[PDB]
């Protein structure tokens, strides 16, 4: 799981 | 450029068609053309610009990561020598990725940011600036790495300062900025505690302001709050 | 071309990396470069060529279909006039798609097909020729449409004739050829009965030959047989 | 559902 960005 | 002879409105119409078609490089090229008309962008137009380039660079980043992983494995003890090709191809993808980031940063510098006076626009563009420096930082390995990292930090920090003064804690642009700056801290700046603290504080301050919102704004805000929660769960 | 200075083996290595990275336009460009070295292609190399271009053109076809649908809706009674942009953009995508098909057909004509003497290679390339004429036919609306359709038919028919003489009914290339020629009949040639009959006959003759196969060949063949069944279920 | 090719 990667860090989530937007 | 190639888009110079096309009407602004036509470029934006075609960007929307390109998005429907999942033709994101075309979408990006149309939006670049629209920016280069020299007029400020509306909210909708800013979002088209963002979506286009996010999709383009996102695919490049994903490819880069696959190739970097293969390259790292090639450099392990007991791995057979395979020649320069993995490095060369990773370099090719990297250079293209850097070129897209440089394109976006160039549009921001010439002249989107200097013309943006409302908090909605200014924060949005400074967040973009931080994001594309962050993507440059993901692939940086040389003497400029610290300056690239500092450029991302500086852009995000300016955006944060404005957003805290000028936007409610639930504003989706503010929330997405905080999300991405937290990712910067965790992934780029080797500052997981700062990342966690920012995400926590952001989440909690947003929670406390939800009561002020319409149903539709509630939806918008809570969607991004959940992304903060997802990272917190990952990181803790 | 741009690939002229790169070793054959390096182009093929990079095609494989590009595939892993899901960089199909790069994969296609590397394989084009490899073909243009002038040597015949191995089985593995033929499959790299096919996969690369199938992915590129498949994305173009999907985009074309989205844009064509929007264009058709624009031409209905009570639809507001929106100007030339939908047509122009559909035309842009169409022209790019035609260019990829022309590229592939050009590699087949110069000189892959004329050098291919074994049934495996010859059938594979003639199937490709039929497929890319079929893609041209999907977007054809002018005076040459019938000739484009006939070119696809002719290539497929030559491939079928060879495959029936030279390959067992379970051979995956033979099966995939029959699958695609059946799609041609149904989707392009307005011949749904021919499509259904070919798919039925192909399926049944393959079924009867499965007993001759190893476990791994069984798997290979049955996977394509299921695609024939999927179309039969759709079409009947 | 579109026709399947390979
Ligand atoms: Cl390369
Ligand atoms: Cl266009
Ligand atoms: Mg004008
Ligand atoms: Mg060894
Ligand atoms: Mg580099
Ligand atoms: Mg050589
Ligand atoms: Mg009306
Ligand atoms: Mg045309």
């Amino acid at each position: 799981q990667r860090s989530t960005s937007t | 450029g190639a888009m110079g002879s096309m009407e602004r409105a036509s470029l934006i119409q075609k960007a929307k068609l390109a998005e429907q078609a999942e033709r994101y490089e075309d979408m990006a090229a149309f939006m670049k053309g629209a920016v280069e008309k020299g007029e400020e962008l509306s909210c909708e137009e800013r979002n088209l610009l963002s979506v286009a380039y996010k999709n383009v660079v996102g695919g490049q980043r994903a490819a880069w990561r696959v190739l970097s992983s293969i390259e790292q494995k090639s450099n392990e003890e007991g791995s057979e020598e395979k020649g320069p090709e993995v490095r060369e191809y990773r370099e090719k993808v990297e250079t293209e990725l850097q070129g897209v980031c440089d394109t976006v940063l160039g549009l921001l510098d010439s002249h989107l940011i200097k013309e943006a006076g409302d908090a909605e626009s200014r924060v949005f563009y400074l967040k973009m600036k931080g994001d594309y420096y962050r993507y440059l930082a993901e692939v940086a390995t040389g003497d400029d790495k610290k300056r690239i990292i500092d450029s991302a930090r500086s852009a995000y920090q300016e955006a944060m300062d404005i957003s805290k003064k000028e936007m409610p804690p639930t504003n989706p642009i503010r929330l997405g900025l905080a999300l991405n700056f937290s990712v910067f801290h965790y992934e780029i700046a080797n500052s997981p505690e700062e990342a966690i603290s920012l995400a926590k504080t952001t989440f909690d301050e947003a929670m406390a302001d939800l009561h002020t919102l319409s149903e539709d704004s509630y939806k918008d805000s809570t969607l991004i709050m959940q992304l903060l929660r997802d990272n917190l769960t990952l990181w803790t």
